């Protein structure tokens, strides 16, 4: 009664009076611009997309700590005054492309790497989710891990399941998008990726399939020989040009890290080397059982037979035989897939592309 | 009488300066909308009371 009349009543009345004063500031004569520089005199020069020049003062609700060069502030049409700081107009429009919040992945499909899975967890999942581990002991957690191995081992799926446990934004980078040839432009795009990761501080940085130009391998976007120097050394200048104790963790992954520049490896940031291998026959039943959980199997079909037949195959090859055997019975409109479809699937998918060494016995 | 009144009512509409063209970008709770004009730049304007 007494407190509610002296608090709630003047609060709702003051908020309505502040909006009335915005008619001379945020009212219809309103425009925007691009901030250039700020001076200690409470004045700045801002250029709108129509390329004018406006030198005015700074209004309320905003300080100079939030005003940075290159951003977009808010202007006025008549008085031309700077209102306040705002985010990127229309936004960069980067929401989910290489980045997301909580991807859906488990440890069953990546099974078989458990020997090397405990290495990435303790160096990434443990320090990020449990920061008290390295703080109480005073040790420095690994600031990055390198990924090397044959494809099909779930290289992307390895860090995908870790991102769901950390409950943080998981960044990715395509190797071919940084080397795009417009004019130069190679190092310019690299800075914009790490700049966004510094504002919100997701504390997760990952790169999938590092390629650049080893030799050629491109047509539309080439870059020449000068692109190799300005690209591969730009990723080095991120860790070498800045010292970040506990936040940015850079993780690099590709098919072959040997041909890469030893300077690009940046020793001392990545203290862990993880090797990828194909899963053994013991872990194939976990992946096969998931895809066949919704599949109708006949009485003569045994799961232990398909696992024994598989020799030197990736994780995608387990679901490939289930897809091929499922389409054979789908064309004939059968409920339970016959054992003949499973036999023809495991034999065909085994040898398709390269049947023979083409020369000698090797 | 209806033809002359119609032509007279349409006369003040042509004498009106008219309006620009733009596209809505984003909206807020302040009733201020960002409209991107093709020839001009982006302008944050207040919505009408009818909408």
């Amino acid at each position: 009664f007494v407190s509610n009349s002296e608090i709630l009543k003047p609060f709702e009345k003051k908020q309505e009076e502040e909006k009335k004063q915005l008619e001379e500031i945020r009212g219809n004569p309103l425009s925007i611009g691009t901030l250039e520089e700020i001076i200690d005199d409470d004045h700045a020069i801002v250029t709108s997309p129509t390329m004018p020049d406006y030198y005015v003062s700074i209004l309320s609700f905003v300080d100079k700590e939030l005003l940075e060069p290159g951003c977009s502030v808010l202007l006025h049409h008549k008085t031309m005054s700077i209102v306040g700081v705002l985010q990127d107009d229309a936004d960069p429009m980067v929401s989910v492309m290489k980045m997301d919040k909580s991807p859906t992945e488990s440890y069953s499909d990546i099974g078989g790497l458990e020997s090397q899975i405990q290495e990435i967890k303790e160096s990434v999942e443990l320090p990020l989710t449990h920061p008290e581990l390295y703080e109480e002991m005073g040790i420095k957690p690994p600031k990055g891990v390198i990924l090397y191995g044959a494809p099909g081992t779930g290289k992307t799926l390895l860090a995908k399941a870790v991102a769901n446990q950390t409950s943080a934004t998981f960044l990715r980078i395509v190797g071919s998008e940084l080397i795009q040839k417009y004019l130069g432009d190679g190092p310019r795009l690299c800075r914009q990726i790490f700049k966004v990761a510094g504002e919100n501080a997701p504390s997760i940085v990952f790169i999938d399939e590092i390629d650049a130009i080893g030799t050629k391998r491109y047509d539309s976007n080439s870059g020449g020989e000068r692109e190799i120097q300005r690209t591969m050394l730009e990723l080095l200048n991120q860790l070498d040009g800045f010292d970040d104790r506990g936040d940015v963790k850079v993780i690099m992954a590709t098919n072959k890290i040997e041909t890469l520049d030893p300077a690009l490896i940046r020793p001392g940031r990545i203290d862990r080397k993880i090797l990828f291998e194909n899963p053994d026959l013991s872990t194939k039943k976990k992946i096969l059982g998931i895809h066949t959980s919704k599949m109708n199997l006949s009485e003569d079909v045994n799961l232990e037979t398909l696992v024994t037949t598989k020799d030197d195959l990736s994780g995608a090859d387990i679901q490939a035989m289930c897809t091929e055997a499922g389409l054979l019975a789908l064309r004939e409109r059968r409920m339970q897939v016959t054992a003949e479809d499973f036999k023809q699937a495991k034999e065909r998918v085994m040898k398709n592309k390269v049947e023979e060494n083409l020369e000698g016995l090797y | 009488n209806d033809k002359v009144r119609f032509i007279k009512d349409e006369l003040r509409l042509l004498q009106e300066p008219g309006s620009y063209v733009g596209e809505v970008i984003k909206i807020v709770s302040d009733k201020k909308v960002l409209v991107k004009v093709q020839p001009e730049g982006k302008y944050i304007v207040d919505v009408a009371k009818d909408i």
